[PDB]
RNA sequence: GUAUGUCUAAAUGCUCUUAUUUACUAACAAAAU
RNA sequence: UAAGUGAUCUAGAAAG
């Protein structure tokens, strides 16, 4: 999954990454980061100018650069790091979400 | 018949040439653009260049 | 054949990644590269006395030392090194550490600074 | 050259850098060049500029 | 030439290394300050 | 190099000062009397209008006086 | 990346299979010669244009 | 200009980490407005 | 009555 949470409205824009993405690949972690960045960019594009963010906050330290690269089209949107080891890694601990993740036959 | 994609690494220019079928070319162009914006390897290269130049 | 040589010859079958992998596989087995106290040439900044035979090795005197990494770093992400030397007369292993808090060195059971 | 009373440009005075000065300049240039097998191109350039400006 | 050590990485008296060290301290120091203040606040509250 | 051909109450701020400057330059280059002679030689109605024209030349004279010059007085005398 | 793109848009452009050829490692940096990296089989017969940009 | 010298009897595949370097060499050269 | 034609050095490799 790519857990993308709006903390104002509670809109979890959950992109489900499928097993078919990782087929016959290498340098996998790096690839994943890039993929995530791409997804984020797509999401941003989808959102209209009123609903678009200001600060896209990132949980991990090394998700900045790729995101930045992908978000050169949207320079108004800043990309923010954080000292907080936020608990959004426990999105899969939530049941319904987990179920949804399990039951996916495509990128969704 | 085919196509020769080409990416000038030192100028970051890209272009391709060859044979095309209906609806392909725009898509291809888009893909190329995407790659230029963000391919991991290309990004790495850019970073390296920056480092070299400071 | 000449120090500024642009391109080293490779065999006609040289999968570079594969080659690298092979090397790695034969790096654990390897004698050198899989060891500590890799050599170095260094002048002595401390200007100190060899504790065994009292040989007064002065400042800037050149030696073929051994640089080794000290696992316990300074603070977090700035390494410190043990720099082994031998006294000219008696073959006692002098060494020193580079603690960068003071922008200077520390003696390590070799000799004494004066 | 001007007459202070009448304010007339009454005479001319043609100038030329005396040969000694030229020689000195040349020497300076040589100095800049010599003892510069290392130097950061930029430093050399700066030196040259300084010389030239002087 | 004279002093060799000056053309070594490991040499701490080399300027680059010193700069790096300073940077490390500066970041770490800042962090400490951030935390230190918090600690102080907590103490006050207590 | 140029021929002295020049086209000159209302027209007096920047323009007047420019004119003054020009005159000064001329003086520097030539020599006063010589310069005057040269001026006379060309038609020159604008710089020095000869005809009195009901105290209109007074202004010109005043201007000339402001930047050390001759012949103005003579001109004034001529007209009365 | 190209391969991925092709995969994404298979049935849209009538593509049977997108075969990435097993080229010699140095093919990237053989500037004299070249080789087809991504061979591309069609389902129906493509009516291609002349060599163009 | 990357010094040198002595010394010599005749486990297998696997993958994952990188926007770096325990990197080494100093023979080479050395100034200001 | 008459301006404005032409002159164009170079050019890298080793070792130290
Ligand atoms: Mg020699």
């Amino acid at each position: 999954c790519i857990f993308t949470l709006n903390p104002k409205t509670g809109h979890l824009f959950l992109k489900i990454i499928h097993t078919s993405v990782w087929a016959g690949q290498k340098r996998l972690s790096q690839l994943a980061k890039w993929k995530t960045a791409e997804e984020v960019s797509a999401l941003v594009r989808s959102l209209p100018k009123e609903e678009q963010p200001k600060q896209i906050i990132v949980t991990r330290k090394a998700m900045l650069d790729p995101l930045e690269v992908h978000m050169l089209d949207f320079p108004n949107i800043a990309i923010r790091p954080t000292e907080l080891r936020l608990p959004f890694s426990a999105a899969m601990s939530i049941d319904k979400l987990s179920d949804v993740v399990m039951k996916a036959t495509e990128p969704q | 018949t085919g196509v020769m994609i080409g990416i000038d690494l030192a100028y970051n220019m890209y272009d391709a040439y060859g044979n095309w079928f209906n609806g392909l070319k725009p898509l291809i162009q888009n893909s190329m653009r995407t790659i230029m914006k963000a391919n991991p390897a290309l990004y790495v290269l850019r970073e390296r260049i920056r480092k070299g130049l400071q | 054949s000449e120090r500024k040589a642009i391109n080293k010859y490779y065999p006609p079958d040289y999968n570079p990644l594969e080659a690298e992998k092979l090397s790695r596989k034969m790096a654990k087995k390897l004698k050198t590269m899989n060891k500590s106290h890799a050599s170095i040439r260094l002048m002595t900044p401390f200007s100190m006395r060899c504790l065994e035979c009292n040989e007064y090795i002065p400042k800037s005197r050149k030696f073929n030392g051994k640089k080794e990494l000290l696992k316990e770093k300074y603070l977090d992400s700035i390494k410190i090194y043990r720099l082994t030397i031998s006294c000219p007369r008696c073959a006692n292993s002098i060494a020193f550490r580079t603690d960068p808090g003071n922008s200077d060195y520390v003696m390590e059971v070799g000799g004494v600074r004066n | 050259l001007v007459d202070e009373r009448t304010k007339q440009r009454t005479a001319k005075a043609y100038l030329k850098v005396s040969e000694e000065e030229i020689k000195k300049f040349d020497s300076r240039i040589r100095g800049i060049l010599m003892a510069s097998g290392s130097t950061t191109f930029t430093k050399v350039a700066a030196k040259w500029n300084t010389s030239l400006i002087s | 030439s004279g002093d060799l050590n000056l053309l070594k990485s490991w040499n701490p008296k080399l300027m680059k290394n010193r700069k790096k060290v300073w940077e490390t301290e500066q970041d770490l120091i800042t962090e400490q300050q951030k935390l230190n203040t918090r600690l102080k606040e907590i103490e006050k509250e207590r | 190099e140029f021929l002295p051909m020049d086209c000159l109450e209302e027209s007096c701020p920047q323009g007047r000062i420019f004119i003054k400057f020009l005159f000064q330059e001329l003086v520097n280059e030539l020599g006063l009397d010589e310069l005057q002679l040269r001026l006379n030689s060309s038609k020159l109605d604008g710089m020095f209008p000869l005809e009195g024209d009901a105290e209109h030349i007074r202004y010109s004279i005043n201007f000339f006086t402001a930047i050390g010059l001759g012949l103005l007085t003579e001109d004034m005398r001529s007209r009365l | 990346d190209i391969c991925q793109i092709l995969d994404g848009e298979l049935d849209v452009l009538q593509i049977e299979s997108v075969t990435k050829e097993t080229v010699h490692p140095r093919k990237s940096y053989k500037m004299n010669s070249s080789a087809a990296d991504i061979t591309m089989e069609s389902v129906h017969e493509w009516e291609v244009s002349k060599p163009s940009l």
